[PDB]
């Protein structure tokens, strides 16, 4: 059973809706609002991380097309060939670029992405931290702090957290955060389908 | 079971029986276990020194083992089953029936049986002709039933070394190849 | 309960995880016998494949980069440079023989109720302590050094530093396990370790069959070698 | 079960199509025994036929697919590329005969009195629960794991999680029944079902005849 | 009626008598002795038999020779089917002598198992109380007399266990036997039966 104010009910999702954007409302018509608090929550940290997501692909996606790369060598100390960021670079566009990768590379990627994704989904580390599964009534979006003293904390110390390594947000305002939510949704929305134009193009 | 001799130092103080044939076996199926064992203990003991005096440069015993045939002791190879291929089939035969005479007596004989009471493994007729152990005390007498039953397993399993030496060459190291 | 022990044990091994049993083996009536048996069964048999396979996986180290003791002895017919599939492949028959054995008569001594009862323990699967090698104090004739701690360098060691040692040797246990069979995988399926690849060469010639290919029967014994 | 709590079931099943029997088995006394009981039979069949045709629309899309298991000799023998149907055929007969036993034994295992009885539960056709399998709790010589959940998951699911669990069963049950036999029609039927026209591979061979050789007439041994 | 405390009932069918054509309940309960004795005969006769074919289909021969001039594998090279004819004539008119003994006896015992005996308790001691007759006392059922380490919840666990072995055996021999006249009858059975 929900314990917390998370959104469960088509009226929460469209006092959400109005929040995020007044003019357009819930515009819902597979009518996915009419379903469990589970799923609701589910929908919700989906729509959230494909923000994250596509956010961070269409500003590489900018950043490859400019061209400013690396100055490092992405391989060749423990006795294998080298290959440069400039060489990754010269291979292409940014699916070029990464087909370019080599795949241990992409492997060790793909591995620290899903680690990020289980440190997120594992219920224990939220709830040592102040959260629980957004299903099960948490917040959609919180990434669980990867630097702590706790149990419920890795055997060799981490320096920094994923999410505000510095305190950027330092103390934003109790609603700001609220706001500046409301202002990534958005623009998570606007850069999927962003990211997708540039894929199609 | 735990009653019965044959628990010496050598496997803890206590009964070795992995499978746990005594936990089926009653008290008379215990004796019967003891009986074959004895037996089997007696028989290979003599098998293994024959065996051991016969292909050790032991002295062969003197004159022909059957004059009509010609059959000679010397003849007999000094070899296992070579000697006793070549020993008469009415010797062997002569060896068979006397000690299957003696076993039925020694079933016969004993009157509590050793299934029906009685002590396995006790021949009165062949045991100590000349007496030898007759004024030894009980405690001896156990000492030395428990000495027989370890001597005799040892036997037990050299006599099929040697006899899986000849079936199986090589089976059996610090063994010659052949026999 | 042996569950709720176990269960604390997982949590000490890693309390992010925790209890992490898919199958439900603790659960499962193995051979009939009740959750505690079953329980000391699988704990026995984890910390028994852990050990094993940290010792495996620093004899592969050792083997495969060459590291032999000097004279008469089974590492004489092993070529030099042969691969650690190659070394227990390359000793004699008996050696391997005598190998198995002996670790044999371990596990017959682990398992014994005489020793386990002669150090005042019980089987695993009867109450008593999973992964307790017991002393040679009932081995008919005395042995001068026990198999765990044989200078008893832990005489006088906290039970709370014991509890936290058996809680490392399961991990440990656990990944030395995952590495061994590592290099074991990389050597039939290439490309299925990431790292070991070039490193593990391909071994043709089954693992799990211990007497095959037999070995050289070479008789390495000089002075008394009657046998031979 | 009686046949209001058939109507109670169809109704939470589909509402609106709701207790659809226009045969009326759920009325005919099979075998003379009483409603609750022909119910019982009916139901059980329902389900087990449900079961094994979803088990069959899986196997039939794997073995369409030549997704075979990597470490036996009988599939490496069967020839690559068949009809699904034909993946049967070409096996050895003793491994027929031996997936047929071991289902026999299966069902032996459950409709046992003395197994269902020590569990809790009864007979489909003395009031128990319809659908269920028993553990061998009861077996001759020790097993690892159950039938159903040889694992452990479900063995903490609320009963209504597994009331609707038993209507997707059900239901789901009532579509496999169908789309494994639309596999099978548009094999031996080509153009029978009209969406699957170049889709399953054709087949001439009689699905409902198990072994190559005829067992009432000259069956083979190995 | 008799039928409700004999043994044999089992969990396979529910644990209650199996006997569809109801003539257990038709027929007294002195056939009924005789039901149980000739089960519990059949049963082990072919508890016996069953591996006895396995034994031969396998080939595995005691070493030596039967008679003077044929060996025991030289019997069993023709499979178990071929067998009976290739023994001597001797050796199965002993056999067939012995067993006519312990037939005659176990039936000349005077608590017989109709007119007032247990059913299936052959005496565990034929030929003895015989007038003019002197056989040694070997037990024929257990004379190594593992039955006295039981107490009777275990002999009737035993007996259970008989019953349901014996019927197993009666279903496997007539398996081989007619795996071997029909070649395809029986699956699981090679080429020797
Ligand atoms: C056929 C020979 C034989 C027989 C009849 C017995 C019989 C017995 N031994 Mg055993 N024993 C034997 C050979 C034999 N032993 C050998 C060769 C060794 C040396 C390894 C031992 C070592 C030994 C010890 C240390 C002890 C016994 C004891 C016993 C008794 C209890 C265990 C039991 O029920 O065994 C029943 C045995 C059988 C039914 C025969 C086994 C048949 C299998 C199939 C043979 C497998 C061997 C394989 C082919 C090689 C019982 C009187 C205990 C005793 O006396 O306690 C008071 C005891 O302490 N025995
Ligand atoms: C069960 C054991 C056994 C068996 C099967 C045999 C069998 C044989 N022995 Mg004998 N032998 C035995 C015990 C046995 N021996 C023992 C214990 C000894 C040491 C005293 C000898 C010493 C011995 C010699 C020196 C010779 C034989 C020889 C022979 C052969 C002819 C028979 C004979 O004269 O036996 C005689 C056996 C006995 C007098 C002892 C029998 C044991 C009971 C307990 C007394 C035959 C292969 C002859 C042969 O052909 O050698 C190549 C031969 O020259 N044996
Ligand atoms: C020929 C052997 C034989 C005999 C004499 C019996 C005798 C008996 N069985 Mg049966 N039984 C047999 C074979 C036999 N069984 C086999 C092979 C099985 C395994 C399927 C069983 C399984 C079985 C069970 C599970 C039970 C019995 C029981 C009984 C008893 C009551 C039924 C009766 O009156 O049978 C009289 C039997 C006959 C007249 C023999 C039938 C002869 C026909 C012509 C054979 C038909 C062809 C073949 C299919 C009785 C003691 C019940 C019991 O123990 O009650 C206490 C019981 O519950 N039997
Ligand atoms: C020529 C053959 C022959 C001879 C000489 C005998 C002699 C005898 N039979 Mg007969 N008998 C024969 C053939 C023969 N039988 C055949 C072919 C059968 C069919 C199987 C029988 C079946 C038979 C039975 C069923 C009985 C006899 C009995 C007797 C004995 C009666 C006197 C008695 O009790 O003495 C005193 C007893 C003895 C000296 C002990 C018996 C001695 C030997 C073993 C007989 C007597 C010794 C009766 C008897 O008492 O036998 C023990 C008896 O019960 N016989
Ligand atoms: C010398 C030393 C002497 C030792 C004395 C010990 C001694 O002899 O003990 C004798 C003894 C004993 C004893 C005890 O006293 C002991 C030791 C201690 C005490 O506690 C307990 C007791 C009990 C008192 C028992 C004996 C039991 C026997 C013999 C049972 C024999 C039983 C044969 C069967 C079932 C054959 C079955 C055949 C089948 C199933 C055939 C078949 C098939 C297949 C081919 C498989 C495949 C096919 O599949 C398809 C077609 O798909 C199906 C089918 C049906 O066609
Ligand atoms: C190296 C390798 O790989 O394997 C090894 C081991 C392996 C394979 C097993 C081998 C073997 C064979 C072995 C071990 C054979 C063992 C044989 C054995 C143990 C043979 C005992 C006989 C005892 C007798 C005859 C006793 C007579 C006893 C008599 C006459 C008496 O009554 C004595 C006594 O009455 C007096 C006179 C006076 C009385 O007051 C007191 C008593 C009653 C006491 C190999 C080939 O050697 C090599
Ligand atoms: C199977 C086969 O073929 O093997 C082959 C190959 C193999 C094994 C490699 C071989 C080898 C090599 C081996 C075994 C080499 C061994 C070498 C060895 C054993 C070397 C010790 C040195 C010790 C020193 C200097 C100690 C000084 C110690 C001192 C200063 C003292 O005594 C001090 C003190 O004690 C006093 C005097 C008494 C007290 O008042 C005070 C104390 C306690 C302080 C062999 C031989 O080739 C055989
Ligand atoms: C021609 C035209 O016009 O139309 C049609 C005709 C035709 C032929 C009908 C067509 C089709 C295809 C159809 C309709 C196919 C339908 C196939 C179907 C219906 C196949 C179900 C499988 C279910 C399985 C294996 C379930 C396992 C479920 C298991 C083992 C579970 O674990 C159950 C579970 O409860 C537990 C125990 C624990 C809980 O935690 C929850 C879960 C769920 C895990 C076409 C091609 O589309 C076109
Ligand atoms: C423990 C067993 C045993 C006993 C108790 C025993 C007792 C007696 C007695 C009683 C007082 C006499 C009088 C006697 C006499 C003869 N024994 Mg005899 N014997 C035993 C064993 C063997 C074996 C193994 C052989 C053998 C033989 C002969 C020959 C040779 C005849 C011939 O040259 O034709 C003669 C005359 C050899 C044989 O028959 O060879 C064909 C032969 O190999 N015996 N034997
Ligand atoms: C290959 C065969 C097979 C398939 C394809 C299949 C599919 C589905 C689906 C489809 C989407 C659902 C949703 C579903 C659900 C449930 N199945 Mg089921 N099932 C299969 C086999 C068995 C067996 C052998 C058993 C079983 C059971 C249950 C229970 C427990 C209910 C309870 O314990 O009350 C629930 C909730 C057990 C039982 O008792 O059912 C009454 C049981 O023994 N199932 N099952
Ligand atoms: C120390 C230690 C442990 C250990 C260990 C290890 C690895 C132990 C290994 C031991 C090992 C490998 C021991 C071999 C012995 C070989 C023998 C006895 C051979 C004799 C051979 C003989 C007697 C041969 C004799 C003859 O040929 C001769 C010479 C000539 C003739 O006159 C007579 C005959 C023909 C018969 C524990 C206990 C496991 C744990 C603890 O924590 C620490």
């Amino acid at each position: 059973p929900w314990s917390s104010s998370e959104i469960k009910d088509k009226a929460g999702l469209e006092a959400l809706a109005k929040k995020l954007n007044p003019t357009v409302g819930l515009w819902d018509p597979l009518g996915i609002a009419e379903t469990s608090p589970e799923t609701i929550g589910w929908f919700r940290h989906a729509e959230i991380k494909h923000g994250r997501v596509a956010m961070a692909a269409f500003v590489g996606y900018c950043v490859q097309s400019n061209g400013i790369h690396f100055p490092w060598n992405i391989q060749g100390w423990q006795g294998t060939p080298v290959v440069s960021f400039a060489d990754i670079a010269a291979a292409g566009g940014p699916a070029d670029q990464w087909d370019a990768l080599s795949t241990p590379a992409k492997l060790q990627i793909l591995g620290v992405i899903g680690f990020l994704e289980m440190w997120s989904e594992t219920s224990v580390v939220l709830k040592a931290d102040g959260q629980e599964h957004y299903v099960r009534g948490g917040k959609p979006g919180y990434f669980p702090k990867l630097s702590r003293s706790d149990e419920m904390a890795f055997p060799h110390p981490v320096p920094l957290n994923l999410w505000d390594p510095f305190g950027f947000t330092s103390k934003m305002t109790p609603e700001r955060k609220e706001k500046a939510l409301l202002a990534e949704v958005n623009n998570g929305r606007l850069a999927m389908i962003g990211i997708f134009g540039m894929i199609s193009a | 079971v735990s009653d019965m001799e044959g628990t010496g130092p050598e496997t803890g103080g206590k009964v070795f029986d992995p499978m746990g044939l005594s936990k089926i076996a009653s008290a008379e199926t215990l004796a019967w276990y003891r009986a074959a064992e004895l037996k089997h203990s007696r028989v290979a003991m003599a098998a293994v020194t024959g065996w051991a005096w016969v292909s050790s440069g032991g002295p062969l015993f003197p004159g022909y083992l059957s004059v009509e045939q010609g059959v000679t002791f010397e003849s007999l190879g000094r070899d296992g089953y070579a000697a006793w291929a070549a020993v008469p089939e009415a010797g062997k035969f002569q060896i068979l029936g006397v000690i299957g005479i003696l076993e039925i007596l020694s079933e016969s004989a004993v009157k509590p049986h050793y299934m029906a009471g009685g002590t396995p493994g006790k021949v009165p007729l062949l045991w100590d002709p000349l007496g030898f152990t007759a004024k030894l005390s009980p405690e001896t007498l156990a000492r030395k039933r428990l000495a027989e039953l370890k001597n005799g397993r040892l036997a037990m399993i050299g006599v099929m070394s040697l006899v899986s030496a000849h079936f199986i060459p090589n089976s059996v190291p610090l063994l010659p190849g052949s026999v | 309960s042996a569950k709720a022990d176990l269960e604390a044990f997982a949590k000490e091994c890693n309390p992010v995880v925790g209890y992490w049993d898919p199958l439900g083996l603790a659960d499962l009536p193995l051979w009939g016998q009740d959750q505690d048996a079953v329980i000391g069964w699988l704990r026995h048999s984890e910390i028994k494949h852990g050990r094993i396979a940290m010792a495996g996986f620093v004899g592969y180290i050792a083997h495969a980069n060459g590291f032999r003791f000097g004279g008469i002895g089974p590492q004489n017919v092993v070529p030099e440079g042969a691969s650690a599939p190659e070394v227990w492949d390359s000793i004699p028959f008996l050696a391997k023989l005598q190998i198995i054995g002996a670790i044999g008569v371990l596990e017959h001594i682990s398992e014994d109720k005489n020793f386990l009862a002669a150090d005042g323990m019980k089987h695993y699967m009867r109450g008593g302590k999973p992964g307790y090698f017991p002393t040679f104090s009932a081995n008919v004739h005395p042995m001068p050094l026990n198999l765990f701690d044989p200078f008893k360098w832990s005489k006088n060691a906290s039970p709370e530093k014991k509890a936290k040692g058996l809680v490392t040797e399961t991990n440990n246990g656990r990944l030395a396990m995952l590495g061994l069979f590592g290099f074991l995988s990389e050597s039939k399926i290439p490309g299925s370790v990431p790292a070991l690849s070039g490193i593990i060469p391909s071994y043709d010639g089954d693992y799990m069959q211990p007497f095959l290919p037999t070995g050289p029967d070479t008789s390495l014994w000089t002075i008394g070698n009657l046998w031979a | 079960e009686t046949k209001a709590d058939l109507e109670a079931l169809a109704k939470d099943l589909n509402p609106a199509v709701g207790f659809w029997d226009p045969l009326a088995l759920s009325d005919y006394s099979f075998w003379g025994t009483s409603q609750e009981a022909t119910i019982g039979f009916l139901r059980e069949a329902e389900i087990k036929h449900g079961r094994i045709a979803m088990a069959g629309f899986v196997g039939y899309i794997v073995h369409s697919n030549d997704i075979r298991w990597t470490f036996d000799k009988v599939a490496a023998s069967v020839p690559t590329g068949l009809p699904a149907p034909a993946v049967w055929d070409a096996i050895p007969d003793i491994a027929k005969w031996q997936i047929i036993l071991f289902v026999g034994v299966m069902e032996s295992w459950r409709e046992n009195k003395v197994v269902l009885e020590a569990e809790g539960q009864k007979h489909y056709m003395s009031g128990g629960k319809p659908g269920y399998f028993p553990s061998f709790d009861l077996l001759p010589h020790p097993v690892p794991f159950p039938l159903f959940d040889p694992f452990g998951i479900s063995k903490r699911a609320t009963e209504e999680k597994k009331a609707k669990g038993r209507l997707a069963e059900i239901n789901n049950g009532r579509l496999a029944m169908i789309g494994l036999f639309g596999f099978l029609s548009e094999a031996t039927v080509p153009g029978s079902v009209p969406f699957l026209k170049g889709v399953v591979p054709a087949y001439t061979g009689e699905v409902m005849a198990p072994f190559t050789q005829n067992i009432f007439t000259a069956p083979t041994a190995l | 009626a008799l039928v409700d405390s004999m043994e044999g009932v089992g969990e396979e069918t529910g644990g209650q008598i199996w006997d569809p054509l109801g003539i257990s309940e038709a027929v007294s309960d002195e056939a009924v002795m005789w039901f149980r004795a000739s089960e519990l005969k059949h049963g082990r006769v072919a508890m016996l038999a069953s591996v006895g074919y396995l034994v031969g289909a396998a080939k595995i021969s005691f070493p030596g020779e039967l008679a003077k001039g044929v060996t025991f594998a030289s019997v069993a090279a023709n499979g178990p089917y071929q067998a009976w004819d290739a023994v001597p004539q001797a050796g199965k008119l002993q056999i067939l002598s012995i067993i006519l003994a312990l037939e005659w006896a176990t039936e000349a015992k005077k608590p017989h198992y109709m007119r007032g005996g247990v059913p299936g308790k052959i005496e565990q001691l034929p030929f003895d109380g015989i007038q003019g007759l002197w056989a040694p006392k070997i037990k024929f059922w257990d004379p190594l007399n593992f039955t006295g380490a039981l107490s009777a919840e275990q002999k009737a666990r035993k007996r259970k266990a008989e019953l349901k072995n014996g019927r197993l055996a009666m279903i496997g021999i007539i398996s081989f036997i007619t795996g071997h006249n029909l070649p395809g009858s029986v699956p699981a059975l090679d080429s020797s039966f």
